[PDB]
């Protein structure tokens, strides 16, 4: 079993009030079953899509989860991941500088 | 430049009920162009790039027959492997397969490969000679003797050196507008104070294609790895990739630090420094 | 285009 690595980021450099896309890239995990949600103010975002499962040279899997979003000064965005290797879901907050 | 065509397959057993979950994807370089998902409604191989939609119904019928045959081979293999390893019928297990071919700048065959894994570990792989097999353990050694007796490597070698390269050249021509275009990284540097006397400089590479790239920091013209962070290259979601590299520096000393960017789309590597008025 | 080779373990 290998635990997922997570990056949460925007497709384009963030500007408050300008529409964009919120990504959560999960990689380096095994087995492939995984639960990924994008959150807005701690609540699950409903329209979220993901890439088709693929894997790296070490056989670990990777997926991209994504949705449209409009960054603002007051909204907090995050990615929440659960996997067999995790005891509790891991929440990674979106920071526009990363 | 050089190019590749690669197919990836994953099957995951579901012993409580039904057949394994099966997902197949095909790539040309870093571009996904076809997919199959056993859970999807069509039960067909589906297009994922505009240039493959040019293919007619005989292509889609042929690829659907081949991918469904691959799914059944994986279903049989999951059963055989459970027996080779004396495993319970109650647990979920996984098989993964990747194969494909590489061509050089002249679009001629460079190398082929066919690798197989059970539960995330190497099981059996074709060697670079396209004649021999690497078996990781004694269960894979049983499979190796079976495949030597059935002329498997000969059939794989014929596909990898012939058919695989012929399809790749066809796709490179039909999808030339994007497949043969390199997108050089769009670079910039950001500054993030961490105190009144230290700051992080972050060097960004955005919207590039293909994914291969190198970002390095130098201080006074020599490589710097202390106090640096380099994230894994990540998809933007529009077919291009992103990466960044960061270094923590004493405030006022930013001009000593340079970020160096190497990519196929850049004739000469780029050098960036922090613009102090910003 | 995919391979048609079927080889079972
Ligand atoms: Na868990
Ligand atoms: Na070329
Ligand atoms: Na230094
Ligand atoms: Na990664």
């Amino acid at each position: 079993q290998r635990t997922p690595k997570i990056q949460v980021y925007s497709r384009h450099p963030a500007e408050n009030g300008k529409s964009n896309f919120l990504n959560c890239y999960v990689s380096g995990f095994h087995p492939s079953d995984i639960e990924v949600d994008l959150l807005k103010n701690g609540e699950r975002i409903e329209k979220v899509e993901h890439s088709d499962l693929s894997f790296s040279k070490d056989w670990s899997f990777y997926l991209l989860y994504y949705t449209e979003f409009t960054p603002t000064e007051k909204d907090e965005y995050a990615c929440r991941v659960n996997h067999v290797t995790l005891s509790q879901p891991k929440i990674v907050k979106w920071d526009r500088d990363m | 430049g050089s190019h590749s065509m690669r197919y990836f397959f994953t099957s995951v057993s579901r012993p409580g009920r039904g057949e394994p979950r099966f997902i197949a994807v095909g790539y040309v370089d870093d571009t996904q162009f076809v997919r199959f998902d056993s859970d999807a409604a069509s039960q067909r191989m589906e297009p994922r790039a505009p240039w493959i939609e040019q293919e007619g119904p005989e292509y889609w019928d042929g690829e659907t027959r081949k991918v469904k045959a691959h799914s059944q081979t994986h279903r049989v293999d999951l059963g055989t492997l459970r027996g080779y390893y004396n495993q319970s019928e109650a647990g979920s297990h996984t098989v993964q397969r990747m194969y494909g071919c590489d061509v050089g700048s002249d679009w001629r065959f460079l190398r082929g490969y066919h690798q197989y894994a059970y539960d995330g570990k190497d099981y059996i792989a074709l060697k670079e000679d396209l004649r021999s097999w690497t078996a990781a353990d004694m269960a894979a050694q049983t499979t190796k003797h079976k495949w030597e007796a059935a002329h498997v490597a000969e059939q794989l070698r014929a596909y990898l050196e012939g058919t695989c390269v012929e399809w790749l050249r066809r796709y490179l021509e039909n999808g030339k507008e994007t497949l043969q275009r390199t997108d050089a990284p769009k670079t910039h540097m950001t500054h993030h104070a961490v105190s009144d006397h230290e700051a992080t400089l972050r060097c960004w590479a955005l919207s590039f294609y293909p994914a291969e790239i190198t970002l390095t920091w130098q201080r006074d013209g020599e490589d710097q790895t202390q106090d640096t962070e380099l994230v894994e290259t990540r998809p933007a979601g529009d077919g291009t990739f992103q990466k960044w590299v960061a270094v923590v520096v004493p405030s006022g000393q930013e001009q000593r630090y340079t970020c160096h960017v190497q990519h196929e789309g850049l004739p000469k590597p780029l050098t960036l420094r922090w613009e102090p008025s910003s | 285009g995919m391979s048609r080779i079927g080889m079972e373990v």
